[PDB]
């Protein structure tokens, strides 16, 4: 019943109160404990104090304006509170969001207009505050975003976001466009969809425009001033209620469509959002809001939300703060970039480098090839014009920074080299020998490499201090990770310069010590090899692909194996067999190697050669190879689907632990974000390292349950699932 | 387990089609009252106070079919107020469940004479009009992996290897046998023509039938549940459970699936003492009933364990059954049933089925039951087994013996 | 023959209509919660032996459409072979499900059956399913449709039950329901409703007004005088009961059944089924019966149904220890008590629907289980459960403690 978090037996104050002579109260949120207003304990008590005062002085108040003194409006909550909420704290989680929404409900039914003066970003609880107002004005300034992104953290908008957006837009549009994926909107697009009512050019115009709207609203609509559409007698939900005949016909298809988009992945948040949305539309607003609180308590106290919150607020923020960047180094601005190779990798590196603002020289053997490399950026910009994202002016300046060439002399004045030709050490030696003297003396000598150690590649240049590995992922325009590999002779300054380059092009870096396979390629190898092993054991290929998708991977493993090429997977196994037999020992062949050779023997080595595990026609995938079931006698082995799923997840998790044991990675933050962004480890796990500490199965939870399950897989499928000593005691 | 239950009468209305149907102007309450009045016409001296209940199956008990339509039929027809009236819903088997419940009420010895059957006016009350505890609950819909009966039928055809020509061959078979049964006069005594309040004829035949159906015409039809699985994503949901299947072969159309029709059916069931007291000749005896089920999502493999359970319950085998009657919801379900139990082709749906004549959900069970009472008597055969697949994944079967 | 036994009989608390605790709970969830309680009591029960789930539901639309019995089977993870059928015989749907389950067991073709009902009247109001009468003026006009409320007032007029008489029964029902709750009679059978996080939603019957006074009941206005004039149902009723000049409207919201949400479940099986699964039988279903009376008064069906079930079991009134008749309206119970000369201290001894509510489809199974508990608490032998029904029907059941 109370607006406060405690009713017995001391927080700060984050809201400034101001009442003008016209009776308009301006609430300015200005949390003294940070640069951003956040839904912490101090805010709840501050808003509760203000809402109490709004009711106490209701005879002398004509309208309300909610504003912010920060660069943003309001974004987020106290994450240390949510991530520690245990299942036994579900009652307190439930009571907390009920108190939060009781404040907004009183602000909303005050009998007078409330306007949100959105000066900057309004994310999550920030937009929920604005949705409780009757009118929303946003300042169209650069960097501002509006949205409800809590589903990306495994949560849901538990401060009214679900209930109010469904009342505003209906079930289908609110779920698809706002809630299911937590889409962030620029102020212009937010006004288009109805999330915001008006726009102003500068933040200075916001509060005056709000009070002007309050004055006109009271004059033009005194009966419905301060009354939301859902609080009127004749309210009709857009698209209808679940009992309306039109929506009741398609409503059974909503969960199946959601299950199609997630491919059966165990992400409970979108399921909970859809349930709260539909169930809420069946009852009144206050009952709908209470249902929203219960589903929110289900997610907060769950394990998946704790995995996702761990990855974003602690791992990603530690990386973006410079956790893997060395200490003493400063800045070194980059003037001109030199990309060697015009394939899909080199052409992609030229696109993301030009889009950030750099001049790029794109070299290949011929101008014909380098021109088709720049054509990769032309066709990406041609689709960006038709979709309306970038303008006609900025696109012509983007392509103008890409200079296709075949002459090595055009690398004159290049201070950052990114080689991206064939995976061959002696070829990389020559291409850097032809180029190290034409470029600047301070230039970074970067090499996009999948497996070959950087220390060996550096012996083909003079200044090994500035040689470094810069691993990108195809397609480069869409993949967000850059795996930076530190060679044995690589300097600390070269790390920081490539670290800053990765941030400049809008990508996330990780720092990896030199080793065969690095982190991404080595770990993703255990993923594809685990599926090829299942294929050789006799498991149905369709079940293997379903296991990959239902585990949460972005691409099923056989489909991914056709794109990495089986000849490349072959000579990685040949190179690793030399990495042991030359040292004087015996090699332990992965059972997947026999499947790779049988497919090469049959002339089906992947998508490049026109046929692999899938058939290919007209440059597109055309289902599984019909002979694949006879070649491997598919159906003879029928393990449960969860065994196939666990075999793939545990292979990468155990291999991630090995990389942390050996020193390939130096922080679990790099391992988690690297596995998610680099190789597509399922976001619900929070990373291949978080997968261990946050494991959850029918036997238990945590590291001990991961060890127990890994021992079941080892007894049934092989010793590669036996956990390392670092996970034991 | 003592009192034997006997079938004394089993009648049904003709089945009117969905589009421009003759029964669209007829309230479903009127379809039941017409059958009650026909029972009076055949037995005028019957003491209706002996009738202790009227059990009607109805899958969409809403609108014209709401408010306990069985009790409405009792009051509207002028039956005694002591004759009860209960509506039940077990999806497609509602009509046979009403018959089985009536038989079990007689076996318990606490009911002596019961009317049973069903009613479904699908042109007035379409399927899904009642909403649904499942479809309105995304939290449960998401977890149980709901997939319509239609995608399960295509999935059954995909798994079992039934081609588009195979299911269309059965559809042609159903049209031919339904026409042969109508031409031969097999349905003359049990199909009660529907008449208005002036006695004028409304419908006297199953107007969904297409007797001139050809293999060529069936092959031209478009697969009807292909836009349902694309716009709803039900294909991907079905393959998430059946992960060893790569692609679903969509073979079912409007011409090899059951028809959307209007109709009703009534069956008079009672003890031997009830028949002797009122002078009723027993036509058949309810030997055994059974309720089971099978894989959900597929939804339609339920009739296989229910048939084995009712055979095991009556101490019989497949060889002891003279006639097999399985509702033709989809052609692949019948072909799977015929393949599983090795049912002889000459014994399966010998007078046609729902593909030709229609599937009035709540009434179909009692319609195909009465069809087998007539055909056992016409052939002078002994035993028949009647079963229907059901939504959700269940099945119901019944064995009758001619008397 | 095969005897039918009751092994478990539970129910949810009944949440009120206005600002009710159960308004946010889907009726499917009310049934699943009771299924989960049966599992907590028998975790080694082989659910494959359960062959059907029979639920009564008077308004099977919306949240209660699409065979909610089957939905509960799938939602709760019960075996797909466990069936699931919804039925509707108006107010006796809950007891009809139990009786049909018992007859299925006696027939020998079912071994273990779940039975009961569910009605979320705050989410699915009465009459939401339309109705073959209200949409058919030709038959409505002929059968002379009069709401059950006016028929209850008409029974009070013919029998001479005053406003003080029906209010005296209302006070008696509130007192005995309060005495039963405070005495712990309902502690083991009323299963509190909880949310997905385990938080409590409701653990008691909200509709109860244990501080009811006869002065407070007399201040209430007749609820069905506004219905009688706007529809002309008084005139329709007196056209059939032509010897009655005027209907005395004595029934209010205080002496009529409460509109509430609730559900109930009963486990019924053969002796071999209970022996095979380690279940201790609590009572035996001696006999069932159905009958009826005039459909304009509508609520006089209980008397011939009770008379019929007594003849069928070879018993009389003096052989029955407890009588349980649903408190749809106070005059219906007083009419029943007068007709069969039921001793006052044997009739609805733990209170009834006036105090606790009438969740249509579930009430029959609730008061059935209410007698299973009171027979074991008193160590009594026989109990007779019966309900009036819409349309003029009646259902009765006799149980014997074991
Ligand atoms: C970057 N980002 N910013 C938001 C913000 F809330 F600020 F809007 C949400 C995301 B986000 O999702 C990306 C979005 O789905 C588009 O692909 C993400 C990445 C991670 C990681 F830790 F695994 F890296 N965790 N999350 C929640
Ligand atoms: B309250 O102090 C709070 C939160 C919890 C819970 F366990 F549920 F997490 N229990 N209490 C008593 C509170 C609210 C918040 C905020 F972040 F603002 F939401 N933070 N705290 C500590
Ligand atoms: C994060 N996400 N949410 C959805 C939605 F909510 F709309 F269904 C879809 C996706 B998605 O990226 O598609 C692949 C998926 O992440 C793999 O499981
Ligand atoms: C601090 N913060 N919280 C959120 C969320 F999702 F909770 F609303 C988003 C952000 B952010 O982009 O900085
Ligand atoms: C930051 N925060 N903490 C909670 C909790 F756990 F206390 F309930 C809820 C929120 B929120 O709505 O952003
Ligand atoms: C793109 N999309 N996302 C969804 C969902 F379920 F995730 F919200 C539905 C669709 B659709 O088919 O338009």
């Amino acid at each position: 019943s109370s607006h406060h978090h405690h009713h017995h037996s001391m927080p700060d104050n984050t809201i400034q109160w101001d009442k003008d002579a016209d009776g308009i109260v301006t609430l300015t949120m200005d949390d003294p404990s940070g640069s951003t207003n956040v839904m912490n304990e101090a805010y709840i008590e501050s808003m509760g104090k203000a809402v109490d005062r709004l009711v106490a002085e209701k005879d002398s108040i004509t309208g309300v304006v909610v504003a912010s003194a920060k660069k943003t409006f309001f974004a987020g909550g106290d994450v240390k509170t949510m991530i520690q909420a245990r299942p036994e704290d579900a009652g307190d989680v439930f009571n907390t969001v009920e108190t939060i929404k009781r404040q907004l409900r009183t602000l909303e039914t005050l009998g007078k207009p409330v306007v949100a003066a959105i000066n900057g970003a309004a994310l999550g609880g920030g937009l929920e505050i604005a949705l409780a107002c009757h009118h929303r004005i946003a300042a169209d300034v650069k960097g501002s975003q509006l949205g409800l992104p809590e589903v990306t953290l495994g949560l849901l908008p538990g401060g009214g976001g679900v209930t109010r957006t469904v009342r505003m837009f209906g079930i289908q549009n609110a779920f698809v466009s706002v809630l299911a994926q937590g889409t962030r909107f620029k102020p212009a697009k937010a006004k288009e969809i109805g999330l915001v009512d008006e726009l102003v050019a500068t933040v200075e115009e916001l509060v005056p425009a709000a009070k002007a709207w309050i004055k006109e609203e009271l004059k033009a609509n005194p009966d419905g001033a301060g009354v939301q559409p859902w609080d009127k007698k004749g309210y009709k939900m857009p698209g209808g209620t679940p009992s309306s005949p039109g929506l009741a016909a398609i409503l059974p298809s909503f969960p199946s469509n959601l299950r199609k988009q997630l491919k059966g992945a165990p992400m409970p948040a979108p399921r909970a959002i859809l349930a709260a949305a539909v169930e809420g539309a069946q009852v009144d607003f206050d009952t709908a809001s209470r249902i929203e609180s219960r589903y929110f308590a289900s997610l907060v106290t769950g394990q998946v939300a704790k995995n996702m919150m761990q990855a974003f607020f602690f791992d990603l923020q530690a990386i973006n703060a410079g956790g893997s960047r060395p200490e003493g180094i400063g800045k070194t601005p980059i003037k001109r970039i030199g990309v060697l190779g015009a394939g899909m990798m080199g052409a992609g590196i030229a696109y993301v480098s030009a889009k950030a603002g750099y001049e790029v020289v794109l070299k290949d053997v011929s101008l014909e090839a380098a021109a088709k490399g720049k054509g990769y950026s032309e066709k990406l910009e041609a689709k960006a014009l038709e979709r309306g994202r970038t303008t006609q002016e900025r696109s012509d300046a983007l392509l103008a920074r890409i200079t296709p060439t075949a002459d090595a002399a055009d690398f004159k004045g290049v201070d950052f080299v990114i080689e991206a030709v064939f995976e061959n050490q002696e070829l990389k030696h020559k291409v850097f020998g032809e180029i190290e003297d034409i470029v600047e003396p301070n230039a970074i000598l970067g090499s996009n490499t999948s497996t070959l150690p950087i220390t060996g590649l550096a012996t083909g240049v003079k200044r090994q201090e500035d040689f470094i590995g810069i691993h990108f992922f195809s397609p480069v325009d869409k993949m967000p990770l850059v795996e930076i590999i530190k060679g044995e002779k690589t300097s600390d300054e070269a790390l920081a310069r490539v670290f800053d380059y990765t941030l400049a092009i809008g990508k996330t870096p990780i720092v990896v010590n030199d080793s065969r396979g690095f982190f991404t390629s080595r770990v993703i190898g255990t993923f594809v090899n685990e599926a090829l092993a299942m294929l050789g054991e006799g498991v149905e290929p369709a079940s293997i692909e379903q296991a990959g998708s239902q585990a949460g991977y972005p691409a099923p493993p056989l489909q991914l194996s056709d794109e990495l090429n089986l000849e490349l997977m072959h000579k990685i196994a040949v190179a690793t067999r030399k990495g042991v037999e030359d040292a004087g020992g015996t090699y332990q062949p992965h059972p997947a190697e026999a499947v790779v050779e049988k497919m090469i023997e049959l002339g089906r080595s992947g998508r490049l050669k026109g046929a692999g595990f899938y058939e290919y026609a007209d440059g597109k995938r055309s289902g599984l190879w019909p002979g694949l079931r006879e070649t491997f006698k598919s159906g003879s082995s029928q393990p449960p689907l969860q065994d196939m799923i666990d075999r793939m997840l545990f292979a990468e998790a155990l291999e991630t632990q090995k990389c942390l044991d050996e020193g390939v990675l130096t922080s679990t933050a790099d391992a988690n974000i690297g596995s998610i962004m680099g190789i597509g480890f399922p976001p619900w796990t929070g990373g291949s390292a978080q997968f261990i500490v946050g494991y959850s199965g029918p036997a238990g939870t945590g590291k001990a349950a991961f060890v127990a399950r890994a021992r079941e897989l080892a007894a049934a499928y092989g010793d590669r699932f036996l956990p390392p000593e670092s996970l034991l005691s | 387990m003592s009192e034997e239950a006997f079938i004394y009468e089993a009648i049904r209305t003709p089945r009117g089609k969905q589009k421009n149907g003759s029964l669209h102007e007829v309230k479903p309450l009127s379809l039941v009252v017409g059958l009650i009045d026909e029972l009076r016409k055949r037995h005028p001296d019957l003491d209706e106070n002996l009738i202790s209940d009227v059990i009607l199956g109805c899958v969409s008990p809403v609108g014209d079919q709401g408010g306990d339509i069985a009790r409405a039929a009792v009051l509207a027809s002028g039956m005694p107020v002591t004759s009860g009236g209960v509506q039940l819903n077990r999806f497609c088997a509602s009509g046979l469940e009403a018959v089985n419940t009536a038989a079990q009420k007689v076996r318990s010895g606490w009911d002596d004479l019961v009317l049973a059957g069903g009613v479904e006016s699908m042109s007035r009350v379409p399927m899904g009009s009642d909403g649904g505890a499942m479809g309105l609950d995304p939290a449960t819909n998401y977890d149980v992996m709901f997939v319509p009966q239609s995608i399960g039928a295509d999935l059954i055809a995909t798994i079992e290897g039934f081609s588009r020509e195979d299911v269309d061959a059965y559809a042609l078979r159903s049209q031919q046998k339904a026409a042969e049964a109508w031409s031969g006069g097999y349905f003359a005594k049990s199909v009660v023509p529907v008449r208005d309040q002036n006695g004028l004829l409304i419908l006297d035949h199953d107007e969904h039938m297409r007797p001139d159906t050809t293999k060529e015409g069936l092959a031209k039809l478009k697969p009807a549940f292909e836009g349902l699985a694309a716009l709803g994503g039900f294909d991907d949901v079905a393959l998430q459970k059946y992960h060893w299947v790569e692609k679903i072969n969509h073979v079912h159309t409007g011409g090899n699936s059951s028809g959307i029709v209007d109709g009703a059916a009534l069956v008079m069931i009672g003890s031997a003492a009830a028949g002797k007291l009122q002078g009723l000749t027993p036509r058949a005896r309810i030997v055994a009933t059974a309720t089971s089920g099978a894989d959900p999502v597929i939804m339609l493999t339920g009739p296989t364990p229910a048939t084995r359970k009712v055979l095991d319950r009556a101490g019989l085998t497949v060889d002891d059954i003279d006639l097999f009657e399985l509702n033709e919801a989809f052609a692949s379900v019948v072909l799977k049933f015929q393949k599983d139990l090795n049912i002889p082709d000459e014994k399966l749906n010998v007078n046609g089925g729902a593909i030709a004549m229609g599937h009035p959900l709540g009434a179909t069970g009692a319609m195909i039951l009465g069809t087998m009472v007539d055909e056992l008597e016409r052939r002078n055969a002994r035993r028949a087994l009647i079963t229907l697949c059901i939504g959700g994944g269940m099945g119901v079967a019944t064995i009758i013996e001619r008397v």
